[PDB]
């Protein structure tokens, strides 16, 4: 019945995309012909979720895909998986983006987002109950930035009620691969924190410390990176698809993870993930899986979730596991962890258990949490946009493609607006706030 | 799809082109006379290289290329050549009189006798591009149709095309090497014309390559045949991302829209590394960090000026073969981390990074090294600002005295050319001081006490 779209744009976000497709194949059964030739009933029962079903037993995945430059387009197609890709779902520009935000809002974007959005339509009349829309994409990118929200901020206008959530590549703490990246962040942060309804932090520094140190990779390639994207959207998704004791689907999620309608960026987290070493010794439990889950040096942002406290917490357990060990060790957590929960929303956690675990693990569990410990990112990023503007550096490549400094004033307005937000609650009282005035004793006359 | 059409404008632009169009056929396979000698899908496929070429026949290519110096005498080189029988015989173009190291020649009389002829083939060539990019000029600033014609030029594309890429690729001033007593004339009236209509600029100094060939690559002589072969494998990393597949690719606008904080502040000196000998290559390590240190040292810099006489504003770093993401951002949190190695006090994001599979692939006919992976870096730095005040001292002594003027005159030129040319100079000399500065604020006049 209830059913998911999921676009892919930009360079970055159409190679995370690829492989998300692949790893989702995988846990369907699907050979790389489309077809279903998998391994069990639930599988196919289910396959409805993520794909349209075709004559001469085919299914065809309800993804589509976007970039104004055709390169890496191309490489998607004659890749693995390419081929079960629907050809009219691939839409392309000839120019690229040119990594501004503004190129991908206002010029080559504008002039393609049309043809897309009458496939995104053709797609949502191929379902019966149209869940909403998953996106990936980079903040860090021209089009997954600028052509990504530019469709973000229109199918909401066109999709009132229906979920559109995100898994956005976000600038990380170190390094940067983009020079523009505080300019398109700034300006991508303006348009989702209105028109979406989750938006998933993933940061490379991270990715990178999570395949060096904890699965021991000597030379963590983007091949590596990918899956573990993949396998936590996959975990985000399971209570669609995969049945168990506690489903929870992609709206009683959300619910569960935005206290207030701007609060909705997630440090997301996947366990357990063990070095071919490591496997052999530690067992796979649930209480490995809780703290593992909590292990701040493990969750896929590169800012530390132990720098603030969090508003809520979610967990998306995939296996045979049994309801006091979980609900205990959850438990456990927030009695030796106090400091770390935001004490005005009580008993910060969202439960919830599949049957069914990741193909090739005998049993694992998401993370989403929501902490004030993201305050890190947008605190670093609108200084690094105040350093541009202030300066109008790098600016006449955006406003000579019609953009005015209103827009950039606006962007910038927001987000520091939206840092003080969450300042506001990094670490707010459960105790009455202001207004501490009173009425006094009675006067001789 | 995503086409690039380049024009190599007098003697130095040609001389480039000839060791450019070698590696260009050479890395796809494509032989000296056009052909593919071996295609698995006549008619179509992989083949992911029109972007650099035409197909013709039975999958034979045509070049997206321009030749143009006033002198049958190298353009004929290329008609009579090893590669003759690749090119279009209509984009080996001439002149009835080569430019006499001057100007004015150019941009006044004989390349403005030829320019027609030469924009109407490249408008047949643009309208075969069914996904134009934008076209890149090589040349020298020191050159005589080099200053002459590729002003005349990017004086009619920049509003025949607009919006499309307004790439050069330039021979830029040696410190003290010189070629012709008429450089910095050559130059500053290119500046002047030309610097309002490139996006980017990518800058490389002969006293520099010389300064490669005889430390790193350990040659004893280094022909321009040596130097310009060395150059071939600049545009070969800068092109890789249109020309192959990887993992984070950059197309000719990005480094625009990253290199270039100011529009006249868009001239990033090149580097290119590793540059080893081949006895070298047996006994480095080669890894990653290594290369990169070796791509910030100052003697290894394209540019002979020292970075560390300036400052960073920008860069872009991009990587080709076998590379890492990760390692990568393992050395690019090195040279970051090291604030000895000197950024502006504005600078919150300064970086631009690249992955593309393909390896590097060198030449037949050298002892020379075919590593696995390589960098290719370019710096946008006040260090530009140390032979930019070279220029300011190489002007001014001539034309006080007005030494040579009257060769520009006597040729189609204005005096208040020149002068408003140095103008200009004295413009882009603080353009440069304007940025060199450390982001703190304040205003006007006071000696008093507010506490
Ligand atoms: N790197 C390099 N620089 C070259 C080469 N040939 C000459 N030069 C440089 O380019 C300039 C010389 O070119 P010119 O002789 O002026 O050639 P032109 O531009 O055609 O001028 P005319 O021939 O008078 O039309 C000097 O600044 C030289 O240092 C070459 O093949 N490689
Ligand atoms: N994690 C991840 N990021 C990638 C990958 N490839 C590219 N990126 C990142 O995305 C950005 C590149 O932007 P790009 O996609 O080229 O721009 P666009 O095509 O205009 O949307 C940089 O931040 C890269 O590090 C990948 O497969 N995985
Ligand atoms: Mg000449």
């Amino acid at each position: 019945m209830r059913e998911i779209v999921h676009i892919q744009a930009g360079q970055c976000g159409n190679q995370i995309g690829a492989k998300f497709w692949e790893v989702i194949s995988d846990e369907h059964g699907i050979d790389p012909t489309g077809s279903y030739h998998g391994d069990s009933d639930l599988q196919l029962e289910r396959i409805n979720v993520y794909y349209n079903e075709a004559a001469g037993n085919k299914y065809v995945p309800r993804a589509i895909l976007v970039d104004l430059e055709p390169g890496t387009m191309d490489s998607v197609r004659s890749g693995p998986f390419g081929q079960i890709f629907r050809p009219d779902n691939f839409v392309f520009g000839q120019s690229g983006a040119g990594n501004n935000w503004a190129k991908g809002h206002y010029t080559e974007g504008a002039e393609l987002v049309d043809s897309v959005l009458d496939v995104v339509r053709k797609e949502s009349e191929s379902c019966d109950c149209l869940q909403g829309f998953q996106l990936t994409h980079s903040l860090g990118g021209g089009t997954g930035s600028g052509m990504g929200t530019l469709l973000i901020s229109k199918i909401r206008e066109e999709y009132p009620d229906r979920i559109m959530n995100t898994f956005s590549v976000v600038p990380s703490p170190k390094v940067s691969d983009t020079v523009v990246e505080p300019y398109n962040a700034t300006l991508s942060v303006h348009q989702l924190v209105e028109n979406t309804d989750e938006t998933y932090c993933i940061d490379n520094e991270a990715l990178y410390d999570i395949c060096f140190r904890t699965l021991k990779l000597t030379t963590p390639t983007y091949g590596d990176l990918n899956h573990l994207v993949s396998a936590t959207m996959s975990g985000v998704t399971t209570c669609l698809r995969f049945p168990g004791q506690l489903n929870a689907d992609l709206r009683k999620l959300a619910v569960n993870m935005v206290p207030f309608p701007r609060l909705h960026f997630f440090m997301p987290g996947f366990a357990p993930l063990t070095s071919r070493g490591s496997q052999q010794y530690r067992a796979l439990t649930v209480p490995e899986l809780t703290q593992q889950m909590f292990d701040a040096k493990n969750m896929m942002a590169a800012c530390d979730p132990r720098h603030g406290r969090y508003l809520t917490v979610a967990a998306v357990f995939r296996g045979r596991m049994s309801m006091k060990e979980v609900d205990e060790q959850m438990l456990n957590v927030q009695n030796k962890n106090s400091s770390y929960f935001v004490e005005w929303i009580p008993n910060n956690v969202k439960t919830a258990v599949c049957d069914i675990p990741p193909r090739g693990l005998k049993m694992s569990a998401t993370f989403i949490g929501n902490s004030t410990a993201i305050q890190e990112l947008f605190k670093r990023i609108s200084e690094q946009f105040t350093a541009m503007f202030r300066r109008k550096a790098f600016l006449h490549w955006y406003t000579g493609e019609g953009m005015d400094e209103m827009e950039f004033t606006e962007a910038e307005s927001n987000m520091n607006d939206l840092v003080s937000e969450y300042q506001q609650y990094q670490d707010a009282t459960a105790d009455e706030q202001g207004e501490f005035e009173e009425e006094g004793e009675e006067d001789e006359a | 799809m995503r086409e690039c059409i380049s024009i190599h404008v007098g003697q130095a632009g040609v001389q480039i082109g000839n060791a450019c169009w070698e590696l260009y056929c050479l890395e796809h396979g494509i032989q000296p006379d056009g052909q593919m000698p071996s295609d698995k899908t006549i008619g179509g496929g992989d083949d992911s290289f029109n972007t650099f070429f035409s197909e013709t026949g039975a999958g034979k290519h045509v070049p997206r290329a321009v030749f143009v110096d006033l002198e049958p005498t190298v353009i004929d080189e290329v008609r009579t050549g090893t590669y003759r029988q690749l090119f279009h015989p209509e984009q080996l173009i001439t002149g009835k009189e080569d430019a006499a190291n001057n100007y004015a020649r150019g941009h006044y009389t004989i390349g403005k006798e030829i320019i027609d002829l030469v924009l109407d083939r490249i408008r047949k060539l643009a309208d075969q591009c069914t996904g134009l990019q934008g076209f890149l000029v090589f040349h020298s600033f020191g050159g005589g149709t080099g200053s002459g014609f590729t002003s005349l030029l990017m004086e009619r594309l920049s509003v025949d095309y607009g919006k499309k890429s307004k790439l050069e690729f330039s021979i830029y001033p040696a410190p003290q090497v010189s070629t012709a007593v008429v450089e910095p004339y050559n130059s500053i009236l290119t500046t002047h014309t030309t610097l309002e209509h490139s996006d980017c600029a990518f800058m490389v100094d002969n006293e520099a390559i010389y300064d490669i060939c005889r430390r790193n690559l350990d040659i004893e002589r280094p022909t321009y045949t040596n130097l310009n072969r060395l150059i071939s494998q600049i545009v070969s990393s800068i092109t890789a991302s249109l020309r192959f597949d990887g993992a984070l690719n950059v197309d000719l606008t990005e480094f625009q829209t990253n290199l270039v904080p100011y529009p006249r502040i868009h001239f990033p000196l090149a580097t290119y590394a590793p540059v080893i000998s081949a006895e070298k290559a047996y006994h480095e390590q080669l890894s990653v960090a290594e290369i990169t240190n070796a791509c910030f040292e100052p003697a290894n810099q394209m540019v002979k000026c020292d970075p560390r006489h300036g400052k960073y504003m920008a860069c872009c770093l991009l990587y080709r073969g076998d590379v890492v993401p990760k390692d990568v951002n393992a050395a690019i949190a090195t040279i970051k981390t090291k604030r000895s190695i000197q950024f502006v006090d504005w600078c919150p994001t300064g970086f631009k990074v690249g992955i593309n599979y393909q390896p590097p692939t060198v030449v037949p006919g050298g002892d020379l090294a075919k590593v696995q992976r390589a960098v290719c870096m370019l710096s946008n730095t006040t260090a530009i600002a140390e032979a930019w005040a070279r220029l300011d001292h190489k002007f001014d002594l001539m034309y006080a005295k007005r030494a040579f003027v009257h060769w520009y005159v006597g040729e189609g030129m204005e005096e208040g050319e020149f002068s408003e040319a140095r103008e200009d100079m004295a413009a882009l000399e603080k353009d440069y001081e304007e940025v060199g500065v450390d982001s703190v604020e304040g205003e006007g006049e006071e000696e008093g006490e507010e506490y």
